[PDB]
DNA sequence: CTTGACAAAAGTGTTAAATTGTGCTATACT
């Protein structure tokens, strides 16, 4: 259960930040997620999926 | 439920076959020469930024809180690597990732194989360890086998974790086993030893001897090499021990108090304190109070003739004389008035 | 109450022998 986020510039976060709707993802400031969650960032599918989440 | 606890844990987490071990050893050591790589970046040592990842991955503020009253905080010793590598290009950013991925697959893989450690330590029981204990050394048994296996070796981690499990766990024993410590050597040679014995006792259809089981270990092992360590190497006695066949008797209450003097040497050493002060006052002001700086009666330490003879003005020789018939002089009252010819123990 | 002389007991220092603490072992073995 998660949202697919493509980047192309980089990325703002590492793999397990805690994020937030609207909040700045990568491609310094191109691609926002809209969800909740920890954010596993993926190099080799260039995506910085968020998988629906409460740090709890 | 301790026991049970471990076991239903680690049961629910699968294991890994050849295709999931591999690409995890891998994902390791790319984390690792990933480390290596930023090691250059901002001139930080491997081993630095490599614990830095801990810092976000295997807990956020419980790594580095309490190791003690001090150790690398949060916010002097850490933050500023954490946001100091934070900003360089791609071809930086990455091993970040890599670093990241390798760390936790190392984990991973120690998880996949503690299904095997557990029933490693199955064995190595009876050690003075109740499993778990044993359990846990093994595991960092495993935690070892781990960041020194290779993969490309096309080896199986089950061997490679083995050799080192029973390494963790038998190095384990000599240092919690006996009450009293026994450095590792020692155990070792224990093992051999009776090992020797529990081996020719079937044999010889008997008991060995000192000289006879010392025999078979070899040079320099005589009847009093072994019987000598063989004392070393039993363990203290609980005090709870029951003695007797009756329940009431314990092992301890069994054990006097030689510690404190007892009220009669209370008294017996307050009589000599004083007996030997009134027996004293027959002596000149001199060969007295100097008769007591050679005892240290006075300041409790004693006085050597160089000094005594500094503090009387007189010298290293005068002392020397007045000592011995001040003295005598005194064997005389003594003989004479039999008070203190006791004390003779 | 004393001076020089001087054995024995005691001291300061380096080295040798002994003791002690660690790291590894890869067929695979859950």
């Amino acid at each position: 259960k998660a949202r697919v986020y493509p980047f192309e510039d980089d990325v703002e976060v590492t793999t397990g930040d805690r994020v937030a709707p609207g909040d700045v993802l990568a491609d310094g400031g191109k691609v926002k997620s809209e969800i909740y969650g920890r954010v596993e960032v993926d190099l080799v599918r260039n995506v910085v999926r968020v998988v629906e989440s409460y740090d709890i | 439920d301790p026991v049970r606890q471990y076991l239903h844990e680690i049961g629910q987490v699968p294991l890994l076959t050849l295709e999931e071990e591999i690409d995890l050893a891998r994902k390791v050591e790319e984390g690792m020469e990933a480390i290596k790589k930023l090691s250059e970046a901002t001139g930080l040592d491997q081993e630095l930024i490599r614990e830095v990842v801990r810092a976000k991955i295997l807990g956020t503020a419980r790594i580095q809180k309490i190791p003690g009253l001090k150790e690398k905080p949060d916010p002097k010793t850490v933050e500023e690597v954490d946001g100091k590598l934070k900003s360089l290009p791609k071809e930086l950013k990455r091993y970040l990732h890599i670093a990241r991925e390798g760390e936790a697959a190392r984990q991973h893989l120690i998880e996949a194989n503690l299904r095997l450690v557990v029933s490693i330590a199955k064995k190595y029981t009876g050690r003075g360890l109740s499993f778990l204990d044993l359990i846990q050394e093994g595991n960092q048994g495993l935690i070892r086998a781990v960041e020194k296996f290779e993969y490309k070796r096309r080896f199986k981690f089950s061997t490679y974790a083995t050799w080192w499990i029973r390494q963790a766990i038998n190095r384990a024993i000599a240092d919690q086993a006996r009450t009293i410590r026994i450095p590792v050597h020692m155990v070792e040679t224990i093992n051999k030893l009776s090992r020797t014995a529990r081996q020719l006792q079937q044999e010889l259809g008997r008991e060995p001897s000192y000289e006879e089981i010392a025999e078979a270990m070899g040079p320099g092992w005589d009847a009093k090499r072994v019987e000598e360590t063989l004392k070393i190497a039993q363990e203290p006695v609980s005090l709870e021990t029951p003695i007797g066949d009756e329940k009431d008797s314990f092992y301890g209450d069994f054990i006097p108090d030689e510690n404190l003097p007892s009220p009669v040497e209370a008294a017996a050493q307050s009589l000599l304190s004083e007996e030997l002060e009134k027996a004293l006052s027959k002596l000149s002001e001199r060969e007295a109070m100097v008769l007591k700086l050679r005892k240290g009666l006075i300041d409790g330490r004693e006085h050597t003739l160089e000094e005594v003879g500094a503090y009387f003005g007189v010298t290293r020789e005068r002392i020397r004389q007045i000592e011995n018939k001040a003295l005598r002089k005194l064997k005389y009252h003594e003989s004479r008035t039999r008070k203190l010819r006791d004390f003779l123990e």
